[PDB]
């Protein structure tokens, strides 16, 4: 088979930069190379065919080059909505084979989270288990620590994050964490805490309750 | 315009089958061939075949020859394709992409979940997320649901049935150490409106056929 590989695996650029990013092939493919852009949790968007046309529809920003076994995809002034997951793709001959694309992350200011914690339900708790969830909201870098304490015991492995893919408007993200816990364990204790640490806090921001308040 | 719809995805168990349909409409149905993709979680995109849409021809890659097949239902403007004899390995989302023999593939269909496992269904817990008390006046205050222990993905997460859009966060799911999903969407909404705006989170969970609509309202 022919194999696609694109450089770099990953790359970060501020909105208006000029970005490109290569894709080679194995063999010589000529120009049958076609690259496509890929959202989280949709389908991939056709951008480019024959390594250098563009698909109707398909933002000028977006251009394409190259024949033989280098070739590349540009974009001239990079937008929010941009951040995607580009596939290359080449059709000279079956299998069609892709690259493992190239994920472009939106460069911006620093923006701290916003802070929520949540306690669990009396309905949750009817059913033996505790879920509390520590909300970070809006924020960048996605670098973030979250520390759960439990009338002051640091909680280690009881927890999940969960974090969302950078928002196409405003470029933040926004992160949970979920402490889980027995109905017995949760009514044994009182301060529930949930630390956070973030390079747009010049201080750890805690957000707690005490349980039955 | 051109539209792709995937269904027959979901859950399987291994050593089963299942046949994908890809129903299509905005263009002549065999004036292009379709192609098929599969893109296991969190991997690259895998071309595992294409069938010509006018005489029914199917070209297939060497991994998949043999184990799945492609077939049309003209009449419906349909491609199927049935995957069988399955492994956890083929679990992926698996897209149809209409083109050409030897082609670009200018469009694609949203793409479907096939989950291989020998665990059962099991339909999401709703719990909510009330918005805190200590909420800032005249400030923005968050809420939201927890949407716990489904099995497999995926589930929808809507908002007063789609009326509300503007600062949602509907997390990626996490597998927990139950060997079941969870996850939580969130909003956030002026302080002021709590009380007064409804918020309901609409849940579906096909593969369990649960839908559930939460109200989530400040606690007393």
């Amino acid at each position: 088979d022919i194999q696609m590989t694109q450089s770099p695996s990953s790359l970060s650029a501020s909105v208006g930069d000029r970005v490109t990013i290569t894709c080679k092939a194995s063999q010589n493919v000529g120009t049958n190379v076609a690259w496509y852009q890929q959202k989280p949790g949709k389908a991939p968007k056709a951008l480019i065919y024959s390594a250098s046309f563009l698909y109707s529809g398909v933002p000028y920003r977006f251009s394409g080059s190259g024949s033989g076994t280098d070739f590349t995809l540009t974009i001239s002034s990079l937008q929010p909505e941009d951040f995607a997951t580009y596939y290359c793709q080449q059709y000279n001959i079956y299998p069609l084979t892709f690259g493992q694309g190239t994920k472009v992350e939106i460069k911006r200011t620093v923006a701290a989270p916003s802070v929520f914690i949540f306690p669990p339900s009396d309905e949750q708790l009817k059913s033996g288990t505790a879920s509390v969830v520590c909300l970070l909201n809006n924020f960048y870098p996605r670098e973030a620590k979250v520390q759960w304490k439990v009338d002051n015991a640091l909680q280690s492995g009881n927890s999940q994050e969960s974090v969302t893919e950078q928002d196409s408007k405003d470029s933040t993200y926004s992160l949970s964490s979920t402490l889980t816990l027995s109905k017995a364990d949760y009514e044994k204790h009182k301060v529930y805490a949930c630390e956070v640490t973030h390079q747009g806090l010049s201080s750890p921001v805690t957000k707690s309750f005490n349980r039955g308040e | 315009e051109v539209q792709l719809v995937e269904s027959g995805g979901g859950l399987v168990q291994p050593g089963g089958s299942l046949r994908l349909s890809c129903a299509a409409s905005g263009y002549v149905f065999t004036d292009y061939g379709m192609n098929w993709v599969r893109q296991a979680p969190g991997k690259g995109l895998e071309w595992m075949g294409w069938i010509n849409t006018y005489i029914g021809e199917p070209i297939y890659a060497d991994s998949v020859k043999g184990r799945f097949t492609f077939s049309l239902d003209t009449s419906k403007s349909t491609a199927y394709l049935q995957m069988n004899s399955l492994r956890a390995e083929d679990t992926a989302v698996y897209y149809c992409a209409r083109g050409y023999r030897s082609y670009a593939m200018d469009y694609w269909g949203q793409g479907t979940l096939v989950t291989v496992s020998s665990a059962s269904t099991k339909g999401p817990s709703v719990f909510p997320l009330a918005p805190s008390s200590k909420s800032t006046s005249g400030g923005t205050a968050a809420l939201g649901c927890l949407v716990k222990d489904y099995f497999p993905e995926p589930v929808t997460v809507s908002w007063n049935s789609g009326a509300l859009t503007s600062g949602v966060h509907t997390f990626p799911a996490v597998l927990q150490s139950s060997g079941l999903y969870s996850l939580s969407s969130v909003v956030t909404v002026p302080s002021s409106s709590l009380g007064t705006q409804t918020y309901i989170c609409n849940v579906n969970h096909k593969p369990s056929n649960t839908k559930v609509d939460k109200k989530v309202e400040p606690k007393s």
